[PDB]
RNA sequence: AAAAUGAAGACAUUUUAACGAGUAAGGAAACGAAAUGGCGUAAGGACAACAAAAGUAGUAAAGAUUUAAAGUAAUUUAGAU
RNA sequence: AUAAACAUACUUUGAAUCGGCCAAGUCUGGUAAGCAGGACUGGCGAUGCGGGAUGAACCGAACGUCGAGAUAAAGUGCCAAA
RNA sequence: CGAGAAUAGAAACUCUUGAAGAAGUAAAUUAUCUACCCGUCUUGAAACACGGACCAAGGAGUCUAACAUGGAUGCGAAUGAGAAUAGCAGGAAAGCUAUAACAUGAAGAGAAAACGAAAAACUAUGAGAGUGUAGAAAUACAUUUAGCAAUAGUAUCUUUCAA
RNA sequence: GGAAAACUUAAAAGAACUUUGGAAAAAGAGUGAAAAGAGCUUGAAAGAGUAAUAUGUGAACGGAUAAUUUAUAAGAAAAAU
């Protein structure tokens, strides 16, 4: 460390690149979930309440 | 009317060490050794590119016609400088057809433009044709 | 944008801005915050003075959100309602109908009395009221109302 | 504010409509190419998918180095023997075989953040470069034969449009044509490596159809012509409006598209109502115009004359220069 | 009238443009390259300023 | 645009599934068109070659017209009797032709042609009335509209709007300030070469008429 | 491995490159450290004076 | 050689309306020709204050206008910066010139009678400065002047940045 | 650096004056009078014959070898094979 | 008295560096050292050019590309201009 | 004899060479002057210091995360809400929409209990705007008003054992 | 433990007969748009061979200035009164 900075506490000791989640799924959770809760709005119909 | 022209330097600043080693071409680099003949400047190896051998801002980039180069491509790009046919001469891509070549060779005499490539891609007419 | 990086204007410096002398080699002074009391001392003195040691007592579970206690104060009690209705009830008195600033409502708890307040009766509601917002409400015509 | 009438054509008949509509306030909004810029360079990062190279690759090796005294650089050494590969270098990054420079990771920051309202004063600013005709032309578009350049046509036109050749008809009465003639014409393939990813053809921009909610049975008819695209109203955004970050685009508006513009993008005095939130900026300057102010300030004789810089004569030597 | 870089030629049937004019009614001029003037003659019995 | 996703727009994934097709597919890839004369009495536009056919070359150097010897699916050729070449020593080969530089001339029907010829002309039959089904529903709502206009209209010539209303906007006088120089240099130089055509075309005119 | 231990070369020229910083003016007029009396009688007089100053702000 | 004490550098002063803002570069194209034309020191402190960077055009709100004009009703405020909306305390009548108004101080101040002008209006008004109260908004309010300097210090000690373990 | 001029000319304006050595190191991009100026490699989005066929190309692409020209230089341009 | 507005006062952020060596109308330990260590200044390092035949430090003088002249150190039998 | 001033006048040229090749430029050779091996560590290397036989291709400040400063940008007592998430058209890893949890901020001090900011401020210097006169070309002095930013210092107020 | 190695052409039309030779091959001939001739698209550098040109006493190469040789390369107008 040099001049004027914080204190860093960063967590990366560890094996970080096995704990990395990415949300590539993100845009197809969506496609799936309503999907499903169309087909769920049917068969229970009416109210899918 | 045409003014004098006047190159500084007309030799080629070639690269230190470019004339012993062949993997060393002769593109210019500056030697930032430590202990570097040529960027210390002894006499002998004092030859180094500096903006003092720029060329006089009027007859930059101006050919030994007089003239400026600009690149034309089909017969087009002639009528964007017919009206500066006094400071501007036309110049033919390298990957213009024949065919082309003898359009722009005949609209430019048309447009009084001077053609600097008008010997260029000529058919078998030298030897008995 | 790696074309502007600082690594794209020293391409044939041979050191890359790191010095011919003193290498840029792999540390300087250890790892992370290392030799906070031996050789960076005098970083910790000037810039985290109070940085090793203790002070105050643990809380071994702290229910934070029983410090949560947003405030307001008396200069910014008209906006939660607007100045549209501050100047409807301006000549406002007692005995006619005077707006009510339920700050609860908006998210403030307790009422801190700072800067000036306008010269027009005003019921604040609230859960906590400081000194001088009471004597600041009062001293304007208004009234100080508590909640749960 | 004035704000002056805008003609409505018929697309089948090429009769102008009986009743103008007004320029929606979206077509006063600043035009900041500075920040349209910095809204598009993040948007254009968004469409990328996740790219890596394989975790273990030039890894899988037992090598190590055979130190010094062997007459051998110090970098590692592939082990075993009875190949060719045994005994050559190994996972360092000038190797031949083993890892490159820092891996790329899939995990990269692919997508990029802008704020809303950055986006919506970028759209805005990008919808008021399409009513210049001069900034239009100067994108690349044949505008020359339109009658208004916030050219909108009349609902009633595009509720009976089915096929590509009523398409088509539709573009040569308003005379857009000329526009998509020139992406015809201009067809090419594309140079370089990336015709084996399968990119191959390489078109140029055309006429944008802006439609509405009642036109959507139209945007079949326009999906196939070469160089026209589609986009709803409410979708717009400056990877459509200004694409290659070069604003001007020639759009085509219809009757609702038009009509929910002064909805959607509020006033220069209104709040929007299609985007909560937002409402039009006002540039640095009211009147972008320098001239108004110029002469005013010469009617108060408050500007001096123009100066023409005096020629410094050459120094002479009086001691020998008896003039 | 004609633009004072305008000095239009006689196209031998070769591919003009719409603007171009015609052979009809173009007039080739002679190219003009001397611009100075020739010493004036004097009297024979003056002396010349040089 | 292609919106099934089950089928890949991929051109390496096309090309291997060409080498690698069975022999089954690569019989209907190696077609060849019916001439003028076949497609009347069949109202077939192409069926798949055969051997024993009579095709006519249409591209290529020697547009000869000759007897299918050979359908070899491996290659994607065929060869005809009268296109070979003589291999040096004396002896002739056949030469290859790709199925698409030829038409069929004449027919080796046996009786299988005959039921493929029946079932491909129906099937043409069945979608020129389908789709004349869609176009009457067209232009039905077309008519409904604009009862004055017919629908044939739309393939005939077009009459341009020529009404040229402007429009003041108060950034016509920025728009020059709005370009970069790159593009404002090109804008400026497109106007000054318009301008000079112009003014050519001003100086024939007035010679035109004197 | 002996070093040198010290030297003053080169210190005058490099503490003369951005020379000797003078103290603002502001540096001679503080206040800290005066007399108890003297600060009690400035005091005095200062809140009398502008206690005096703000009734007229109030009279007009 | 020539023994001088320093040599040739660029003066750090901006001379140019900063970024890509086509209007800002028109008013500081407007106000270098008034500066130079009509002479007047009022042209050359706006022109100086149009190229200054965003951190040292600070805002003003309207209640500082309101302070600043109690004493000058018929004049006319001129910051060289975005004016903000001080939403505790009201807005008199009074005219304000500036780069930029917040939604809610431009309705402010045109409920109370009051105009929001721009800096192509007031040249066009009044180009040398007639009536006008020259305002700029307060530099050392920024929290990040808080940080500057050493916090172990005994006269003036800076604000050590949080982070790690702060207490 | 200072004056003058300034919607587009053009060579990054005109005039005047002073100045120009350099290891380590610094000077990211954008900013009309521009808070240094540029060359090169590859890929992506645009633009590239304005009157409805709109950059070049079997009338010979890329590449290779040399010959000349432009640039202080990085390099570029063209000819021939 | 003299000089000083591309003066002056700075603010923020940050690089590299803290192995140094030389000279002398200077000093200390040592018989002494091209030794060890210091006070002030100028240098070399980081610096080429003219001269001392040669030379990191001496003398003159510090460098954009050039033309013409007066010069500096120092030289004028030849090498070598006089 | 004669400055100023007033009155009137007198300067526009030759020769040689060049498509049988001018001027310039390039290449090879000769001659005069000139030139120690590059990179690196080093006080100091041409060094009897190390690496380097030669050529092609590859080859080394990158990516993720936290903080800060700074230049451009949007909004501004709020900003973000591409938090998850839920909808829309179009079929879409793109685009648009969602009175919204929370983050940072609007209040600060104290270990904590417990609290929680006006004398609607003062003083100094300071940006700007007018008039008059004169030099006289620009400009220089007198005089009226204004007092922002910044700096320093004061009263008053919040919390603390302590400002 | 652990490699290297892609490409004739549109099509083999992959020379086919003669002379020389033990043979491999070569020279003719022929196919082809073109040898692209199977060591097969282009074909760089290092390294060689041939042809043309030039120089020469213990290194070679580079730079400034000229000389010699070679190459490039500048024009069809036009006097006095």
């Amino acid at each position: 460390m040099k001049h004027n900075q914080a204190v860093s506490n960063i967590h990366f000791c560890k094996d970080w690149r096995s704990k990395v989640h990415t949300w590539f799924k993100q845009p197809f959770r969506k496609i799936r979930r309503h999907q499903t809760r169309v087909e769920k709005a049917k068969a229970v119909f009416p109210a899918t309440i | 009317i045409k003014p004098k022209i006047v190159k500084k330097y007309t030799g080629h600043f070639k690269r230190f060490d470019s004339n012993r080693f062949l993997r060393v071409k002769a593109s210019w680099r500056v030697p930032r050794g430590i202990d570097n003949r040529l960027r210390r400047k002894f006499k002998g190896t004092n030859l180094l590119p500096k903006i003092g051998y720029g060329s006089a801002k009027a007859t930059r980039n101006m050919l030994p016609c007089g003239l400026y180069k600009f690149p034309v491509r089909n017969t087009t790009d002639l009528e964007m400088i017919m009206m500066q046919n006094r400071k501007y001469a036309a110049e033919i891509s390298h990957a213009v057809s024949a065919k082309k070549r003898q359009e722009i060779i005949q609209r430019a005499k048309i447009l009084n433009i001077r053609v600097l490539n008008a010997d260029a891609r000529i058919k078998k007419q030298e030897v008995a044709q | 944008a790696t074309r502007f990086r600082q690594t794209r204007r020293r391409r044939g410096h041979v050191s890359m801005g790191y010095g011919r002398i003193g290498k840029h080699r792999k540390q300087r002074g250890g790892r992370g915050n290392a030799g906070g009391q031996h050789h960076r001392k005098t970083w910790f003195t000037t810039f985290h003075p109070d940085y090793f040691g203790k002070h105050g007592m643990r809380v071994f579970h702290l229910k934070a959100n029983k410090y949560y206690c947003p405030s307001i104060n008396v200069d910014s009690l008209w906006s939660l309602v607007g100045k549209d209705v501050q100047a409807q009830y301006k000549n406002a008195k007692v005995g006619e109908e005077v707006p009510v600033i339920d700050c609860v409502k908006h998210g403030y708890f307790k009422v801190l009395g700072k800067g000036f307040l306008p010269k027009q009766p005003v019921i604040v509601r609230a859960r906590y009221f400081s000194e001088k917002a009471q004597q600041k409400i009062k001293a304007v015509g208004g009234a100080c109302e508590l909640t749960a | 504010s004035l704000r002056p009438f805008v003609t409505i054509y018929d697309g089948i008949t090429g009769e102008a409509e009986k009743t103008p509509v007004r320029l929606p306030a979206v077509f006063l909004a600043p035009i900041r190419g500075d920040v349209v810029h910095f809204v598009y360079r993040n948007q254009s990062k968004n469409t990328r998918q996740p790219e890596g190279v394989s975790t273990e690759a030039g890894k899988q090796h037992s090598a190590i180095s055979w130190g010094t005294g062997r007459a051998v650089a110090r970098i590692p050494r592939i082990s075993g023997s009875g190949s060719g590969r045994n005994g050559q270098g190994a996972f360092g990054n000038m190797t031949r075989k083993g890892h490159m420079f820092s891996p790329l990771k899939n995990f990269r920051k692919w997508q990029r953040k802008t704020p809303k309202q950055m986006r919506r004063f970028a759209v805005a600013s990008c919808i008021a470069a399409s009513a210049v005709p001069a900034l239009v032309s100067a994108r690349g578009h044949h505008i020359a034969g339109v009658p208004q350049i916030p050219l909108v046509v009349n609902s009633k036109s595009i509720s009976v449009i089915k096929k590509t050749k009523q398409a088509v008809y539709l573009l040569k009465k308003i005379n857009a044509y000329s526009d998509v003639l020139k992406v015809i014409a201009s067809k090419t393939v594309r140079a370089g490596q990336g015709k084996m990813r399968g990119r191959k053809i390489k078109e140029r921009k055309g006429p944008l159809v802006v439609y509405g909610n009642d036109d959507l049975q139209a945007v079949k008819a326009f999906r196939n012509i070469p160089g026209v695209d589609t986009c709803r109203v409410e979708n717009l955004s400056v990877l459509n409006l200004a694409p290659g970050c070069h604003m001007g685009r020639f759009i085509i508006w219809t009757e609702s598209a038009f009509k929910k513009l002064n909805t959607i993008f509020g006033t220069q005095k209104k709040m929007a109502q299609g985007k909560s939130g937002f409402r039009i900026a006002h540039a640095q300057m009211a009147v972008p115009d320098m001239k108004r102010v110029v002469v005013a300030a010469e009617k108060a004789k408050l500007l001096r004359a123009k100066i023409v810089l005096p020629k410094v004569p050459k120094r002479a030597n009086p001691l020998k220069n008896w003039a | 009238s004609a633009p004072q870089w305008f000095v239009p030629v006689k196209a031998g049937d070769a591919k003009v443009p719409a603007y171009y004019p015609t052979d009809d009614m173009i007039q080739e001029q002679k190219k003009k390259l001397r611009t100075r003037k020739g010493a004036k003659i004097t009297a024979l019995d003056k002396p010349a300023w040089n | 645009m292609k919106f099934n996703c089950k089928v890949s727009s991929n051109p390496s994934k096309a090309r291997k599934a060409l080498y690698t097709a069975n022999a089954s597919q690569r019989a209907l890839m190696m077609s060849a068109r019916l001439s003028k004369e076949l497609r009347e009495k069949y109202n077939v536009i192409a069926i798949p070659i055969h051997k024993d056919d009579e095709v006519k070359i249409i591209k290529g150097h020697q547009k000869v017209a000759g007897k299918v010897t050979a359908v070899r699916r491996s290659k994607y050729v065929i060869n005809i009797d009268k296109l070979t070449k003589t291999k040096a020593n004396g002896q002739t080969v056949p030469i290859a032709i790709r199925p698409s530089n030829v038409i069929i001339t004449k027919l080796f029907l046996n009786k299988d042609r005959e039921a493929l010829l029946a079932k491909k002309a129906e099937s043409r039959k069945s979608y020129k009335e389908l789709v004349a089904k869609r176009n009457e529903e067209v232009a039905k709502a077309f008519t409904a509209v604009y009862p004055a206009l017919n629908m044939d209209i739309f393939g005939k010539k077009v009459e341009p709007i020529t009404e040229k209303k402007p429009i003041r906007i108060p950034s016509k006088k920025m728009a020059e300030k709005l370009m970069s120089k790159p593009t404002l240099r090109a804008y400026k130089t497109g106007i000054k070469v318009h301008k000079a055509k112009n003014a050519i075309a001003a100086y024939k005119a007035a010679l035109a008429k004197k | 491995s002996k070093d040198k231990n010290r030297s003053s070369h080169n210190q005058s020229h490099k503490a003369h490159r951005n020379g000797f910083y003078k103290p603002k003016k502001s540096a001679y007029m503080s206040t800290k450290g005066m007399n108890v009396q003297v600060l009690k009688n400035t005091k005095a007089q200062r809140k009398f004076a502008l206690a005096k100053k703000l009734e007229a702000k109030k009279a007009a | 050689a020539i023994d001088l004490d320093r040599h040739h550098v660029r003066k750090h002063v901006s001379k140019t309306a900063r970024g890509n803002n086509a209007y800002m570069k028109l008013l500081v194209r407007l106000y270098g020709f008034l500066a130079r034309r009509t002479q007047s020191k009022f042209a050359k402190t706006i022109l100086h204050r149009l190229c200054l960077s965003r951190v040292n055009r600070p805002i003003v709100s309207t209640s500082k206008l309101a302070c600043l004009m109690k004493k000058h009703p018929e004049e006319t405020a001129v910051c060289v910066n975005t004016v903000t909306y001080d939403s505790r305390y009201p807005v008199p009548k009074m005219n304000v010139c500036a780069l930029k108004f917040t939604k809610t101080a431009e309705a402010a101040i045109t409920k109370a009678g009051g105009k929001c002008l721009r800096f192509d209006e007031l040249a066009l008004k009044a180009p040398t400065g007639r009536k006008t109260v020259l305002i700029r908004g307060k530099r050392n309010v920024r929290e990040a002047l808080k940080h500057f300097g050493k916090v172990c210090a005994k006269k003036n000690p800076a604000k050590q940045y949080k982070g790690k373990q702060t207490k």
